RNA sequence: UUGACAUUGUGAAGAGUUUCUUUACUUAUUCAAUGAAGCGGAGCUGGAAUUCAUUUUCCACGUUCUAGCAUUCAAGGUCCCAUUCGGGGCUGAUCCGGGUU
RNA sequence: GCUUGUGACGGCCCGUGAAAAUCCACAGGAAGGAAUAGUUUUCAUGCCAGGUCGUACUGAUAACCGCAGCAGGUCUCCAAG
RNA sequence: GAUGGGGAAGCUCCGUUUCAAAGGCCUGCAGGCCACCAUCGAAAGGGAAUCCGGUUAAGAUUCCGGAACCUGG
């Protein structure tokens, strides 16, 4: 047969980002001595829409301790924060909106945002608008403090791994329906070639496993197992269960 | 029994960068100059058009090889008849051969000097 | 436009002051008084930390 | 004095912007430097055999002075005296003296390789230098035993590079004498009974023991503390 | 995808002469960042303990109201040089291992 | 009034709607600097040069492509009563 | 899309802050600072500077007359 939509997409050449607009990529400072043992204050100079990224930027400045220079970063904001703010960052650093610290440097119960999976990987979950993530308790026992994800999942990680202190901005987008095909086209304009999308039963058997017809309908089970084929691998795929559920915990 | 970096990062330390020393002179000999006057300046052109710039305008019109310009053009020039040049202009004609117009300043007379070359 | 500026005499780029053709007058002296005032609330922090560290 | 005005600097975090200093521990270095000091690391790491640590036991330095002042009578010769000794034997002895008896025997190191080891398995070697830092290593890692097993005199040294001098040579690697005048044999049997000593009848046991094992300065000072401060 | 073998080293503990289980290590290998900046170790220092003060068990390490500013091997202090004008060294900025982390 | 440019405003977004060369300014205070004089050329004035290539005409129911002087197709500006 | 490099029997492929000793800036050398740094990529993007009148069978913001402007030195 053909090759699959799918099976294409790893190639790019069409599919991939529309990263002209955006700014610099978001993230978190070079880990350095001053976090690593006190703080450092920077400010914010303005915040920013980014494009094809809800979860609106901040610009912040921080004094280069060594070389007489500035250095300008890319936070993700925080609900609450503000031009002309100052922002203070460290192990050492005071427990407010929009200050970074590590983990063993706050209590359980605390939520930040934009935290580290690991120290210096500057910024890997809770980047994602009015999103955010848990802590429920440490562990100074190989420095593991543990966290409860929006996935509702839970984790364990490095207690010196920084965050930033809040929930990201944006918040009810999804509330918001899009009522019409050019929303969302601007919307998906804005980020990659990944819509519209055709539906496998109406394509042709030699372009999708479903394809053919007579009738629009499948024929086989769209459960396709995880030890599966690229090229197979096109409906649910891991299902544990399927069909409409209740319930419902994320994990408990 | 040390020494002081006071930076992390390292370059290729400077050295001497010799000059050459050609033992056997690559070329045999030096070109000539190629790209003499003679050789630059070809041909006047007689076209009634061109003659009625000289007769005008205080212009010669001459045929160029392409290597030139208009540097080299006025040096020429100047050598090839002790004049003084007031400017050119130059282009390609669709023949595939140089011309240039050379406007000569007002102490001289681009008739006479035709004449004085030979043609008119 | 910015190469004109290069041809143009400098009266034409720049008023009469610290910060010139950088900043807005309202700025500079929001930039002045905040120096001032800081600089003044450093002495008295400067001051009533050793107070306070004599103070046992 | 009232014009001069001490203000100091903080150096301090988020603030007093630092200063210059010495990087040199926290150099990105090139990879050939990198690679000699890792290899360096990496052997004083992976317990060595007896076979190898029979070396890095050197020399005091005293008895290397000694030992090269001796060693320094029995130079070699050098182009000039090559040169007037084959000029004056040869116009005397080819119409007249002994075809090479007209000019006196030699004594010297009888140095280079092949021909200390032929001479050591003749049993014609008096006494033995080998240089410590060799690369690659197996071309002498078989001569202490050798020697040990012809009852020979050896030691271990230091600076190829030192015995090539003594050859006027870049490097040796080896030397090894026999020729010795009377008059040095006394200071001959000195070294040889101290070195006998330090180096041949200690062969059996440095035999037995293995080298390396070595932690380092950070994980070597963790040991320490996880042993001391925990028991 | 799973198993065996090789890469693949060093220690310990031990159920049925075994040869199998976890768990110890850094050098192998692997991951990440950085113009490879401040690791580690003992410290000092400082508070706050005591005593007619001295370690005599205690403890910790200079920046947080504010949309400022922080650059010229750093000023100071201490030595040399003769110092005419200007240089140079130590501290200021503890010392020691050069395992970038 | 038509065209056109332009300004300040207002509306729109889960859309907020290029980058670099280049030019300037600011802070900075390295340095150099006047008296028989010495400093300045971002004021004016004065002097030399400014290279190479293209540059005609069509742009279509006859110059392009459609085998062709093909009713087809082919980006765009000006726009009277 | 070269280089360092790394794959591939190889034609060549990958990658373009590359696990690299990657230089040039001023005042033979002494001082000094400062560096992810090939290159190409738009005749409609960006961009230093010009206009009038007149002239030819056919050229013109290009020529002539007049009047400017910008750069560089």
């Amino acid at each position: 047969g053909r090759v699959i939509r799918n099976q294409r997409k790893g190639a790019g050449s069409i599919f991939t980002s529309h990263t002209r607009l955006r700014q610099g990529a978001a993230k978190l400072r070079t880990l350095d001595y001053a976090e690593r043992h006190g703080y450092i204050r920077g400010i914010v100079k303005q915040i920013v829409h980014d494009s094809g990224r809800g979860a609106p930027l901040a610009k912040v400045v921080f004094r280069d301790p060594y070389k007489y220079r500035l250095r300008e970063e890319i936070f993700i904001a925080n609900e609450g924060v503000h031009t002309g703010q100052f922002i203070y960052a460290g192990k050492k650093a005071s427990l407010n909106v929009g200050n970074v610290l590590p983990l063993g440097s706050v209590p359980e119960g605390t939520i930040v945002s934009n935290v580290e999976e690991k120290p210096g990987d500057r910024g890997a979950l809770a980047r994602a608008s009015g999103n955010y993530v848990i802590i429920i308790g440490h562990n100074p026992d190989e420095n593991k403090t543990r966290v409860r994800l929006p996935s509702g999942a839970k984790k364990v990680i490095s207690s010196d791994a920084r965050g930033v202190i809040g929930v990201i901005a944006g918040g009810g987008r999804v509330d918001k329906p899009l009522l019409k095909a050019g929303r969302a086209f601007h919307k998906y304009r804005l980020k990659r070639n990944s819509w519209p999308k055709t539906r496998g039963v109406a394509m042709n058997p030699v372009d999708h496993p479903h394809g053919g017809g007579n009738h629009q309908h499948i024929g086989k089970a769209s459960t396709i197992s995880r030890g599966a084929v690229s090229g197979q691998k096109a409906g649910l795929i891991a299902a544990r269960r399927t069909g409409l559920l209740r319930g419902s915990q994320k994990t408990q | 029994a040390l020494k002081v970096r006071t930076s992390a990062t390292f370059r290729l330390p400077k050295t001497l960068k010799l000059a050459r020393a050609p033992k056997y002179a690559s070329k045999a000999v030096p070109h000539y100059n190629r790209l003499d006057s003679y050789k630059v300046i070809e041909q006047p052109i007689t076209s009634e058009t061109a003659m009625k710039k000289v007769e005008d305008g205080n212009i010669l019109v001459f045929q160029v090889s392409m290597k030139a310009n208009k540097y080299q053009i006025k040096k020429a020039v100047k050598e090839l008849y002790e004049v003084d040049v007031l400017k050119v202009n130059t282009l390609v004609r669709p023949n595939g051969t140089k011309k240039a117009y050379v406007r000569l300043t007002a102490d001289y007379d681009a008739l006479d000097i035709a004449n004085r070359i030979g043609y008119i | 436009r910015p190469r004109q500026y290069a041809t143009v005499s400098k009266t034409h780029k720049t008023v009469s002051r610290a910060y010139g053709g950088s900043r807005c007058a309202n700025c500079v002296k929001e930039r002045i008084i905040r120096a001032f005032l800081i600089e003044e609330q450093k002495i008295v922090k400067k001051v009533v930390k050793e107070q306070t560290e004599a103070a046992k | 004095n009232p014009l001069t005005h001490s203000t100091p600097k903080n150096f301090g975090i988020g603030q007093a912007v630092q200063p210059k200093r010495n990087l040199s521990r926290y150099v990105k270095w090139p990879e050939y430097v990198r690679v000699q000091r890792q290899k360096k690391i990496l052997s004083i790491r992976l317990k060595v055999p007896p076979t190898i640590a029979q070396f890095q036991y050197t020399l005091d330095r005293n008895t290397a002075a000694e030992t090269f002042k001796l060693f320094n009578k029995y130079r070699p010769e050098t182009a000039a005296e090559k040169k007037e000794r084959l000029t004056k034997e040869a116009a005397a002895v080819a119409e007249g003296k002994s075809k090479q008896d007209a000019s006196p025997k030699p004594y010297a190191v009888k140095y280079g390789l092949n021909h200390v080891v032929a001479l050591i398995e003749n049993k014609k070697a008096k006494l033995v230098l080998i240089a410590n830092d060799v690369d690659p290593i197996e071309l002498v890692v078989f001569l202490p035993a050798l020697c040990k097993k012809m009852g020979v005199p050896y030691a271990i040294v230091k600076g190829k590079a030192r015995l090539g001098t003594l050859v006027n040579q870049k490097t040796s690697a080896v030397a090894a004498l026999t020729e010795v005048r009377a008059e040095d044999e006394a200071a001959l049997a000195k070294l040889v009974s101290t070195i006998d000593a330090n180096f041949a009848d200690k062969y059996d046991e440095v035999k037995k023991h293995w080298g390396g094992g070595i932690l380092g300065n950070k994980a070597q000072a963790k040991m320490d503390k996880r042993a001391k401060n925990s028991d």
